[PDB]
This record gives C-alpha cells, structure tokens and sequence, in this order.
DNA sequence: GGCCAGTGCCT
DNA sequence: AGGCACTGGC
C-alpha cells in the first residue's frame, strides 16, 4: 500500500515519480510522527492513482532529511516533480491532511 | 611588632600607584592612617621597625603589600625599599599551617558555592571583604548617575577605601592572635606580640620558620617567572588545530549526523486518555494557507553532527556498532575512557578503526585546550616578558605539598606523553636572553631520588634497624620486593610498592591482589611494624585525629587506612620544601645573586624537582651540587636514617633536564 | 555565566 | 594517593 523510502531509493523514488507523492519524514520516537501514522495509511488508500503516499524514517536514512532544512515532524511534503510542493509539519486530521491535499491535489 | 596593610591601585603585576597604608604599632597600640602623600612616610615606619629588629605582619603580605611596595618604593618615589625576609609574618601563611583541613577562596578568586566544607571566619571575612567594598562604592556613585566603570573604584584613592584600610588591619591583628594563640605552634610562655624577630623565629614551632622562607620563596619563583616558548607553542597549536581538523572530518564521513529532540514544550497526551506519558519527546502544540502548522503536535527537533569530544555520541555510535557497555557509571552511564574504548570491538570495520581516532582525537584535545584554547591555557597566560607565572600555594594539600594553578605548571605533560616532548621543550632557560650578554641561559633540573621509599625505610627503621634503609642504597630494594611479595618480574613490583587495581596489575583482579599484599606485608613484617604503630597512636574512636610531620606541624589524617601514606607523602613533601629553601640559601651564603639580573633564578618547583634557570653554565654547575649538600643537611637536621640524594642535569629546557 | 559529570595530566 | 582543569550538557 504505502512506500517505505530509504536514502538510496529517495532520488529515483520519490524525485522522479512525475506523479505526486507525499514524502512523511518520521520516527518511531515522535509521538505526533505515530498520531498522523494511521491517517497518511488510509490517505493512501483513499487517493490512489492519484496521489502516492511514501513514509522515509530519519533515523534509518539519516542523509535525505537534512536537505529539506527539516526541522520538526512529522515534516509533510508533497513532492511535485523534482521540487517540493508544499510543507506542513504537524499531525492533520483525518479530515485536514483532505484538505490540505486537494486544496493542492 | 606591627600590623599593617596597604591599598594600591591594581594588582602586582599591573600596580603602579599606592593609595593608602595602616598601621597598629603593638608598643603604642594606636593605628597610624598614612595616606598617599604619606607613602614616603609609611615606608619610613616600616624601615623603623627593621631597624628596631622587629617583627611587621602583613595578610598575605609576602605575595603582595611587601612585593608591591618594593615596586611602587622605586616608581613612585625613585627610592630602593626592601624588607627583609626575617622580619615578616603573614597571616595567610601562617592561617594555612594552622586551619590546614578547612579551605580557602583564594581571597576572593574562587566562588565558594562551588567549595565544599567549612568555610572560616576572617578568611572569608577578608577575602569576600573586598568586594564590601566595591558595592559599598558602586552604590555610593550608582546612585549618583554615574554609572559604574569596570573596577574604577580602584583608580583613585577615597576615604571609604582609607577606611575598609584600617579595617583590614583589625580583622588582621584579629586573626594573628587567634593565630599565636596556638599552643601547638606557639608556647604560652612567650608572648610573640612581644618579642623580636630572631625570639619569634627560634622560639616556635620548626613549621613557622620553614613555611615562611619557603612562601617567601615560592613567592621570588613566581615574579621569576619560567622563560616560555610563545612560538614553539603557537606551532604546536597550529599543527595540532589541524591533526584535529582531518580526525574530525575522517570521522564525520563515518558516524553521519542524526536528529534529537529538543525544544518540546507540552507533553504528548494519548489520542484518547489524555495522560502526561514522559517517555515521549516532549512536543509544541500551536494557528492553521502555506501555513506551517495546524490545531496537530509536533515534536520540535535538532540535526546534531557527530562530535568525537562528546562522550555521549561516542556512547551512542558505538552502540548501534553492536557494543555491550560493561562498565556503568553510578548515575546510569557507561564509562567511556580510553581504557574501555581501548577494550570495545564492534565488527564493522571501518569503525572499530574509527575507536582509535577517537582516542587520538579525545587526545589532541586535552593538549590543544591545556596550550591553546583552554581557559587557563599557556598562550593566554605568557606575560610581556615572555614568562609565564603559574601560582604556586606553598600549602593548600594538607600533607606539606603545595597547589600549583593558574596555569597548572605541574600538570605539563611529560616526555612519554603525546607531545609531551614539544611541551616540555618550550619551558626553559633557553628561552630568556640574558640582560646584558643577551645571550640564552642554561637551565638546571635537580630532583630527589626515590624520596618516596625512602620516606618508608626511615620511618620502617625503628623496627628494621637499617634494612631497607640500606638495602635501598648499599645493595637492592626492587628485588627484594620482587620477592618480597610472591611475584613474577621485578618491573612489576616496582609498580606493586609505589603504589600503595593491584589483581588486576598482576594479570587476576582480587584474590591474587588480596593475596600479594599478604605474602608482601608477611615477608616484609617492617611495613606491617609501621603500619600497626600507628593505628596504635591514633585509633583507640579516635585520640589524635593528625599525626606530626618532620618539622612538628600538624598533619590532619583523613582515614586510618589512608594513615600510612599521609605519614609518607608529608615527610617526602617538607623534606623537599626545606631543601629548595637551603638549597637557595646556600647558593647565596656562597657568592650568587637570585634573579634574572643575577646570577640564577627558579623557575619551577614540583614536589621533588625543581628546574633553575643559570646564567652560565658553570653557576648551573654549582646549582646541581648545591642541590646535593642542601639535601644531604636537610637529612643529619632531621635524624633522617636513610642518606637522602639528588640527581642533577644540566640543559636548555624543561624537556632535556627529565 | 554558574554548575555537576566524567576524565586525564602531573608528581 | 594529592592536586588542577578541559569539554559537554543542562
Ligand atoms: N606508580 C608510581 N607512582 C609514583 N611514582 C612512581 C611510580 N612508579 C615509579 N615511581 C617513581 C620511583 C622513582 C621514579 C623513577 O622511577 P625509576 O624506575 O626510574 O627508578 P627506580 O628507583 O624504580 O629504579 P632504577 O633507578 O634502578 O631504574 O618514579
Ligand atoms: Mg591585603
């Protein structure tokens, strides 16, 4: 259902998907990175072919991150070609990461 | 007698300007305030006393108000003033060879907050009495729109200052009572506000005569000062930065950077209960449109790069290499020193080759901190005069040994130390072109050979009659030892007895360790002589919670079990304390000046070393061999029945002479 | 800054 | 053992 990037795969995952997809920059430790956990899964579901959700955990790939100036999460960016779309750190509801998605998607 | 005190405008090395000086004459008891314009004056009665032969008491008067006034005497009067050593006291002296346990701030250079124990009446009623003054006049004028410079309430000499003056005297007095009043040091018989220099001298406790010439001394080796290779050291520190620079970035590339958190204000709160959980990483909840957040926590954190000098990341890393951390700290930590970084093997690679840069990477720091970037680093403390005057405390220990600091000359690293030969190298006479010759002086490193063990034969001799004692100069001692406790290889038993971890120096790590020092203090029953004689006059609960040193002072013991080595450690320390004293002494009753302008200087003084700076190579001839009969007189004055020694060595520096 | 913790440098 | 003091972390 949902991609797990890694360091590696991020480029020619997540860079070059020409679609949209919506990197979530994580850790297991991150109370908040667990909340907004279950709402990006079903976000999948409820967008695909459309939009394409893909988690990255910073602390298994510790080299991506530091790129986006990542200074919270979960960090939210909606990639759009090559370049990030837009940002939003936070955990959005069930309802606002809709919003925040189609007001974009 | 007298007690006086003197304000100046600034510290020793940087006065130039006497504002005021008291003075309460014992044989008139009236306090006599001279005031700038009576400085000549004030000199006047003082020369009066020596003149007399009397006694003048200063608080730490032989460190400063003496030295201070020798220098302002020639600036501001063109006059040549010099009291002689024999007829001053100092109270801080003096209150350091009798408040010996308790504990001091430096008069006021040290924050007591920090400062365990018991602190002490005058002492803090003297030291922190400074800054009674400063507030005192800080307010007084931070009232008046003036806003308060710096320290400008020492520019200019006032009133409030002429009167903290005459203050300092009575607490002064005060304490030299408080002082004399020991019968320990001082017999009730005679009344030393009394008498004259020679009487004050003779007439008390060995430890007075013996503690003053050396914080006289002492005092003449710091104005010295040790002739310091600014560029050597500037190198150094080039070379080093640099060694640091690569290490880092070699290492950087192999423990990549990591996020923390750090910034969380509120508490995450489960979705549904709503319960502080801690564990968690503390979170901000702001607000929400490119709006960054929403009304939707956050944990807030930090990228933090990998940084070899924290022994947290070191801990970390090494951790996920798949380190089990034996060895915890009793605050739920793993020790990471070199010794367990040395043990730890993980199986990457490229990383566990990486713990060696580490080690060498921790190192390079303990070096370029103590010459460069620490705070009381060499090249932030080397004078004009291309000297650098570390402070020495002729007291402060408990057992005789002085405390030196400011920097710390008694912690260079030695030759068998990472650059402990580039360091070493930059302290020596070389380093000071003479006066007139202009050419570099020659310096002289004389130490006391074996002092330690033979503190013991001495002291083991009432029960030995002469054994060790002997054997330790006429034959063997190691060897005897060797054997003495059951071991293997002789270097291995000079470890065992200078030290006294003793298992483990062996190969086991208790029985065996719990073992040796059975078979040692059994074939050996001397050692155990000594010990049990003094359990016996000292446990009983205790009866006499000190001991006496070879001089008669009073030497505080911590622990019955520490005892024994107290016993030793402060007889080897006034036996060097005392022959750095004949030693000078000697090299003056025969014809040399002490001085940069003479014909010798001292430079250093660590417990049983000293490096003497000699203008020629001949005078730090001499030096070396009077270091040697110094010594040796030092052994027939104390009974000493184990012919003491020295060995000296000539050369350039500090390097060359160990 | 002021302050402990964990360490390492000398004898 | 007796001291001083550097760096990291709060
Ligand atoms: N662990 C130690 N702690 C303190 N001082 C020590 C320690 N080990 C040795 N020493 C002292 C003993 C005298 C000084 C130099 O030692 P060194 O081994 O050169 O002389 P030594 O008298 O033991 O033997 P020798 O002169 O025959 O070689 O260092
Ligand atoms: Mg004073």
């Amino acid at each position: 259902k949902i991609i797990h990037l890694t360091d590696d795969s991020f480029d020619t995952d997540v860079l070059k998907a020409d679609g949209a997809i919506l990197v979530d920059f994580w850790a297991e430790w991150c109370g908040p990175c667990k909340m907004i956990a279950p709402i990006l899964d079903e976000i999948a579901d409820e967008y695909q072919g459309k939009l394409t959700v893909a988690k990255l955990n910073i602390d298994q790939n510790p080299g991506t991150a530091p790129k986006y100036g990542i200074r919270g999460i979960p960090t939210l960016l909606l990639f759009k070609n090559g370049e990030v779309a837009a940002t939003k750190v936070g955990a959005l509801s069930k309802g606002q990461l809709k919003e925040f998605l189609d007001a974009n998607l | 007698m007298i007690v006086s005190d003197i304000e100046a405008n600034a510290l020793l090395e940087s006065v130039t300007k006497f504002h005021c000086g008291v003075i309460y004459d014992y044989s008139t008891a009236e306090y006599v305030s001279y005031r700038p314009s009576d400085f000549g004056a004030y000199l006047d009665a003082l020369e009066a006393e020596v003149a007399r032969g009397g006694l003048i008491v200063f608080h730490n008067g032989h460190k400063y108000d003496v030295p201070a006034l020798t220098k302002l005497a020639k600036l501001q009067l063109n006059r040549e003033f010099h009291l002689p050593r024999e007829n001053c006291i100092d109270t801080l002296v003096l209150s350091r060879l009798i408040h010996s346990n308790l504990k001091d701030t430096d008069m006021g250079l040290l924050r007591s907050g920090k400062l365990p124990g018991a602190l002490e009446a005058w002492g803090y009623r003297l030291g922190e009495m400074k800054g009674e003054y400063k507030d005192d006049f800080k307010r007084m004028l931070e009232e008046q729109g003036e806003e308060y410079v710096d320290g400008m309430e020492w520019w200019n000499f006032n009133e409030e200052m002429m009167d903290y003056n005459v203050q300092d005297v009575v607490v002064t007095k005060a304490l030299l009572e408080k002082l004399l009043s020991d019968k320990h040091y001082f017999p009730p018989e005679i009344d030393f506000t009394d008498v004259g220099y020679t009487t004050f001298w003779s007439e008390s406790l060995e430890a007075v005569d013996i503690e003053h010439r050396a914080a006289w001394l002492l005092a003449k080796q710091e104005r010295n000062g040790f002739p310091f290779d600014t560029k050597a050291i500037e190198e150094l520190y080039v070379e080093l930065a640099a060694r640091r620079s690569e290490l880092l970035r070699k290492l950087t590339e192999t423990f990549g950077s990591w996020y923390q958190p750090k910034g969380g204000t509120e508490m995450f709160c489960h979705p549904r209960t709503g319960k502080p959980l801690p564990k968690y990483p503390r979170i901000k909840t702001p607000v929400g449109d490119t709006r960054e957040y929403v009304a939707a926590p956050y944990t807030p954190v930090e990228h933090v790069v990998f940084n070899p000098s924290s022994r947290d990341h070191i801990q970390k890393k090494l951790q996920e290499a798949g380190w089990v951390p034996t060895k915890y700290t009793d605050k739920g930590a793993p020790v990471v020193d070199d010794e367990v970084l040395e043990g730890v093997r993980v199986d990457d690679p490229e990383k566990q080759a990486a713990i060696d840069l580490i080690k060498e990477y921790l190192m390079i720091q303990k070096r370029i901190g103590q010459s460069a970037e620490g705070d009381k680093a060499w090249l932030r403390y080397v004078a004009e005069d291309g000297k650098i005057h570390g402070s020495v405390n002729p007291n402060g220990a408990v057992t005789g040994r002085a405390t030196h600091a400011f920097p710390n000359l008694a912690q260079i690293p030695g030759v068998r130390s990472p650059y402990g030969e580039q360091c070493r190298a930059a302290f020596g006479a070389e380093h000071h072109l003479d006066g007139i010759t202009g050419k570099p002086w020659v310096q002289a490193g004389i130490d006391a050979s074996g002092l330690e063990l033979r503190c013991l034969a001495h002291f083991m001799a009432r029960f030995d009659n002469g054994e060790y004692a002997h054997e330790i100069l006429n034959g063997d001692i190691h060897t005897k030892n060797q054997i003495a406790a059951e071991l293997p290889t002789r270097d291995n038993a000079k470890t065992f007895i200078y030290g006294f971890k003793i298992g483990q120096i062996v190969g086991a790590g208790k029985e065996r360790g719990k073992e040796l020092k059975k078979k040692f203090l059994e074939n050996t029953p001397a050692i155990a002589a000594l010990r049990e004689s003094i359990q016996q006059t000292l446990v009983e609960k205790w009866k006499r919670r000190w001991i006496k040193g070879l001089d008669g002072r009073k030497v505080h013991v911590r622990s019955p079990h520490a005892a024994l080595n107290t016993l030793l450690q402060s007889a080897g320390a006034l036996i060097c304390k005392l022959w750095i004293i004949k030693t000078e002494e000697m090299l003056v009753e025969k014809g040399l000046k002490h001085g940069w302008d003479g014909d010798f200087a001292y430079m250093a003084w660590v417990h049983d070393e000293i490096q003497v700076g000699c203008r020629t190579e001949e005078i730090a001839q001499v030096v070396i061999e009077t270091a040697q009969e110094a010594m040796r007189w030092v052994g027939d004055h104390w009974n000493f029945r184990c012919l003491l020694d020295t060995e000296g060595k000539m050369g350039p520096n500090w390097a060359i002479c160990h």
